[PDB]
């Protein structure tokens, strides 16, 4: 499919950026996972950015290490996020959706395996956390194979050979990340470096999105403003889940004010 | 793109976040350098020499061995500073450290040898020293902890997954992540990232020399075989180094076993687990049949690394080293004999590699046998785990 290509081009025509949340698939369970996830579609998410939970996430910092661990204590296991991989995409037919993996578990059974089962619930990108480009060959190679998007990476300080790997290699978006570390909004990153979404553009890149400690609607503007196609946020969407735990109402109704206001900063 | 190939065959690689890339890179850089450089070679030498104690001795023992065609020598790295082999490699990182202009140094450690090694060459050299370790290895450790501390370095504990050394190794690389400007990620065993299987192998390879010049000065020959714990696989590695290209010499790796193979409760994942991508590497590991990492179960704290170092899985595809596993009733076994037969009280860990040589030896009592075990630590941190365990018999 070419469900991210699709998606710039009409929010192009608009002159409108992506607001992409991410969440833990089964966080808090499986239940009000998906509740939590028609919310964000109703409120205004562009795509969706959905994590399998994983024993060791080490790109995460204490926000995420917390769903993955709520994911667990409720027993969601890979099979399961991929049963409602299927059912969210069987009630969302445009809506891009990207996963975030650990390599194990991309690995585990087989790569090709792997990206096979993606194309056959309708993903449409993968971006693997601890996989650089370096290491990236068997990863893209199988994702193409089965019309994934492999999704790449450019921190802040890549250099001119990076940025042209990525601007190769990638499709779907580029990851513009907004600083070091770890995922947490509780540290905030940088502007989009506007030289990075310059050579990105200069190389035929796939459209950026900025992520990384975005928890404020004056960060999704200043991204857009920036150049970049859109911006991700995680850890202030799981954060009102944590938050929320003891009332799921009150959860979606603040799921829903967060995701229409962030949305809101990407429109022209 | 790097200087050095970052695989064993397979095994190996650099499965780390794009962020970490260029810290990896520059970590190789300033090795392949120093390598190359006389001073660095001194001033690491001259810190083995009169700071750590080496070379360590290679003592034969005779008691244990009457009666059979079996000569035994331990490598006796029980009596290098700090009471383990751990203290080689994290003085030669503690300099390279220095080397890139870094002040700062994170470590992982699971029992707390790695972080008491790391805390006192970062004392000796001026780092600031800071710690994860597992939140349940912290309660379970105090006199180690309270070393740590005693050396003014900062332990953090851990809590997140199984709060283990596994999740320890995790909090480590976060923390690196967004520190490699200032900090450096000092690795505790020869396992994770390239570069740091092939920097341990070469900070720990004095084990193996020193073997190999100690056993030619007493016996005229090179070893039958030489064996050594596996945990991560830096001892063992120290001491297979020099000996590779010695076709005629044994590699003998030695996993724990646990409670049995059979019971799923052991530490032997290059034998007995499925390869995975975890902590920056391809390597056999323990994990789930979904692929969540698991923690390895010894008697031995020290041997709780859930992966192995990948040349290790290397050297055992191509059949150049053979690795075996031994229980903790055999481990136990072995423990008490050194001390009543040669007055040398083991690590817990290092009782699994002589637990098989001492197999070697009873199975074939009449086969001819010149076995050097690597006696990776000594054995004072175990005396009351032992005691508790024949308490109870
Ligand atoms: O808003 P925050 O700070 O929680 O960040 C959201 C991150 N969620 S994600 O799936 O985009 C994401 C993207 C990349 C990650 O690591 C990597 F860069 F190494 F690949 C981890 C998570
Ligand atoms: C930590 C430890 C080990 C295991 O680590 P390796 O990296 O496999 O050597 C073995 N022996 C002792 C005494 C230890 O402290
Ligand atoms: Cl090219
Ligand atoms: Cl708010
Ligand atoms: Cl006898
Ligand atoms: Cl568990
Ligand atoms: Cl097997
Ligand atoms: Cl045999
Ligand atoms: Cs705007
Ligand atoms: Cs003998
Ligand atoms: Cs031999
Ligand atoms: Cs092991």
């Amino acid at each position: 499919m070419e469900r991210y290509e699709n998606l710039f081009a009409q929010l192009n025509d608009r002159r409108e950026g992506a607001f992409v949340p991410f969440v833990t698939l089964g966080d808090p369970g499986i239940e009000q996972s998906l509740k939590i996830i028609d919310t964000l579609i109703d409120a205004g998410a562009d795509a969706l950015e959905l994590g399998v939970p994983f024993s060791d996430p080490l790109a995460d910092g204490p926000t995420i290490q917390n769903a993955n661990l709520r994911a667990f204590a409720a027993g969601v296991t890979p099979a399961q996020c991929f049963e409602m991989l299927a059912l969210i995409r069987e009630k969302h037919p445009t809506i891009p959706i990207g996963l975030l993996m650990y390599a194990n578990l991309v690995f585990n059974n087989g790569i090709d395996a792997f990206y096979a089962r993606c194309e056959q619930v309708g993903v449409d990108s993968v971006l693997v956390a601890d996989v650089p480009v370096e290491e990236s060959a068997p990863f893209r190679q199988a994702a193409l194979r089965h019309n994934i998007a492999p999704i790449f990476i450019c921190p802040p300080n890549a250099d001119d050979d990076l940025l042209r790997q990525v601007a190769s290699y990638g499709r779907g978006y580029t990851y513009l990340l907004s600083r070091s570390g770890v995922t947490g909004a509780e540290n905030r990153g940088a502007l989009p470096l506007h030289h990075l979404i310059e050579k990105l553009k200069e190389y035929h890149a796939a459209p950026a999105l900025q992520g990384f400690g975005i928890s404020s609607p004056e960060q999704v503007s200043a991204a857009v403003r920036a150049g970049a196609a859109g911006a991700i946020s995680g850890s202030a969407i799981v954060k009102i889940i944590e938050k929320n735990l003891a009332s799921p109402k009150q959860m979606l109704a603040e799921l829903r004010s967060f995701v229409s206001a962030m949305k809101a900063a990407s429109r022209a | 793109t790097t200087l050095l190939n970052p695989y064993f065959g397979e095994f190996g690689g650099m499965y780390v976040p794009q962020i970490l890339m260029p810290a990896l890179n520059q970590l190789e850089e300033a090795f392949v350098s120093a390598q190359k450089d006389p001073e660095f070679q001194a001033q690491f030498a001259d810190l083995l020499k009169n700071y750590a104690g080496r070379p360590t001795a290679l003592t034969k023992c005779q008691n244990i061995t009457a009666g059979t065609r079996t000569t035994l020598y331990l490598k006796r790295e029980d009596l290098l500073h700090g009471g383990a082999h751990k203290t080689n490699q994290v003085l030669g990182q503690a300099l390279l450290a220095k080397r890139m202009g870094k002040s700062e140094i994170i470590a992982e450690t699971g029992a707390g040898q790695h972080g008491v090694a790391s805390a006192l060459a970062s004392a000796l050299l001026g780092l600031k020293c800071r710690i994860y370790m597992g939140a349940k290895d912290v309660e379970r450790q105090s006199p180690n902890v309270f070393r740590m501390r005693l050396m003014g370095a900062e332990v953090i504990p851990v809590h997140s997954g199984s709060a283990t050394l596994k999740d320890a190794c995790n909090e480590a690389l976060r923390d690196w992540s967004g520190s490699y400007e200032t900090a450096h990620y000092m690795l505790g065993t020869a396992a994770g990232p390239h570069p740091y299987p092939t920097i341990v192998r070469e900070f720990q390879r004095m084990i193996g020399e020193e073997t190999k010049a100690q056993i030619l000065d007493k016996e005229g020959r090179l070893p039958d075989a030489v064996i050594a714990c596996v945990g991560g696989g830096s001892n063992a590695i120290g001491m297979f180094a020099d000996f590779i290209n010695d076709t005629s010499v044994g590699l003998i790796g030695v996993e724990p076993g646990g409670h049995g193979i059979e019971t799923g409760e052991h530490g032997a994942p290059l034998k007995h687990g499925r390869v995975g991508i975890y902590f920056g590497m391809k390597a056999p590991m323990m994990q789930t049949a979904d692929g969540q990492i698991e923690e390895s179960y010894s008697i031995s704290a020290g041997l709780d690394f859930p992966s192995v170092g990948p040349q290790h899985a290397y050297l055992n595809s191509i059949g150049r080293a053979d690795y075996v596993s031994i229980t903790d009733d055999e481990a136990l076994e072995a423990f008490k004999t050194l001390c009543r037969h040669e007055g040398i009280i083991p690590a817990l860990e290092s009782s699994h590699a002589l637990a098989h040589a001492l197999k070697m030896m009873r199975e074939q009592p009449e086969k001819e046998q010149l076995l050097v075990v690597n006696l990776s630590g000594r054995g004072d941190k175990d005396i009351f785990t032992v005691h508790d365990i024949l308490k109870a018999r």
